[PDB]
């Protein structure tokens, strides 16, 4: 009875290594929240 | 057969390789072989007419984080087969000849971010139809020409941060049908012509936070069709019913969204546009 996942959110940081995630609420096996990598540029 | 400033290898591809040994020109004597040449890290001022003329396999050639001051519009002659093109961090460069790159059609990778650039000459993407990736960020850019990008069809990452553009015209980004992320804050930019994202249907982000903007026409973001994700913060937003289009539009938004912070009227000053009710936004 889960409901749809959240859209993956704006990335954690701008510059290097950073993370989304994402939600759903139940009503239900299965996780609550998931992270993604993303990396959106270089800085120096 | 290697430059002594040098070291050279076959495998995986051939590559004369020198970074970062105080080189202040391109050495002679480069295998005309090669096909990746890493001279990054270097004090080079000057890229002559013709310096890897005999390269013509050369697919790879870096020259960032040297000290260029200019770069001979016949630079990269010869090179029909260059693939990734680094000349960024070379703050002292300033202006691009626009027919540097004319002729590099297979160009898919073109860095000029932090080379101190004060304008994007008439002619300077002309043809690279193969071009991917453009970095252009950190620059001292003070306009965005109309067409400046319309060959560019290929085009997927477009980096604009960290310049002084004001404003974005109506055919800035014509061409630009492949984009996927387009990045604009930390800019000058007061308005958005409303038609200026028309061939961006297939972009997935955009960055506007740092600007100066306080308001989007109705216009704008509608031709934004595959959009994700989407910066809005650090901006002058008013928050009266001028703002009523972009309450609408993010209400609808399936992405995400920054935080749209109300600057003025005072009584909103402390709240985000999209967590409004209607009735904040009624008048007009
Ligand atoms: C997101 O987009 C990037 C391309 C950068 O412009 C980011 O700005 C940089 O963010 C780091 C922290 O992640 C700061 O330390 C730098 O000062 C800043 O330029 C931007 O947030
Ligand atoms: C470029 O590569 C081709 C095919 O391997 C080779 O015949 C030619 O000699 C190369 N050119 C140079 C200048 O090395
Ligand atoms: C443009 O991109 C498409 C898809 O990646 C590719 O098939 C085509 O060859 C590219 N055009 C060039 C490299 O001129
Ligand atoms: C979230 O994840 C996938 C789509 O990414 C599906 O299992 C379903 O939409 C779920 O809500
Ligand atoms: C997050 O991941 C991709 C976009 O990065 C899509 O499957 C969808 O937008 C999801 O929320
Ligand atoms: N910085 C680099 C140095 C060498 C190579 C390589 O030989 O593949 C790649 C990257
Ligand atoms: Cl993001």
């Amino acid at each position: 009875a889960w409901d749809e996942w959240s859209p993956w959110s704006l990335c954690s940081s701008t510059c290097g290594r950073g993370f989304r995630d994402r939600t759903r609420t139940c009503r239900c096996e299965g996780p609550e929240k998931q992270t993604k990598f993303c990396n959106i540029a270089l800085c120096p | 057969s290697c430059p002594g400033a040098c070291v050279c290898y076959n495998e995986p591809k051939v590559t004369t390789s020198c970074p970062q040994q105080g080189l202040q020109a391109v050495p002679t004597g480069i295998p005309a072989s090669s096909q990746r040449i890493f001279l990054h890290g270097n004090r080079i001022s000057h890229v002559p007419a013709a310096s890897f003329q005999s390269c013509r396999n050369l697919t790879i050639l870096w020259l960032h984080s040297n000290a260029l001051a200019r770069i001979d519009a016949a630079a990269f002659t010869g090179l029909t087969l260059l693939e990734q093109l680094d000349l960024s961090d070379n703050a002292q460069l300033h202006v691009v000849d626009p027919t540097t790159f004319h002729g590099l059609g297979h160009l898919h990778t073109l860095h000029l971010d932090r080379c101190g650039l004060r304008e994007l000459g008439p002619g300077l993407f002309r043809g690279l139809a193969a071009l991917q990736y453009l970095y252009l960020q950190d620059n001292n850019l003070q306009a965005l020409p109309d067409n400046t990008f319309r060959d560019l069809g290929n085009l997927t990452h477009l980096f604009l941060h960290g310049n002084r553009i004001p404003s974005v015209p109506e055919h800035a980004f014509r061409g630009l049908h492949s984009l996927d992320r387009l990045l604009l804050h930390q800019n000058h930019v007061a308005r958005v012509h409303p038609h200026a994202f028309r061939d961006l249907g297939r972009l997935m982000t955009l960055y506007l936070f740092a600007n100066n903007l306080s308001m989007l026409p109705a216009e704008v973001l509608m031709p934004l069709r595959s959009l994700q994700y989407l910066r809005l913060n650090d901006n002058p937003w008013v928050c009266d019913c001028r703002a009523r289009p972009l309450w609408a539009w993010l209400q609808k938004f399936r992405g995400s969204s920054s935080e749209v912070p109300c600057n003025l009227p005072q009584r909103l000053a402390d709240r985000d546009l999209k967590r409004l009710a209607a009735s904040d936004l009624e008048g007009c």
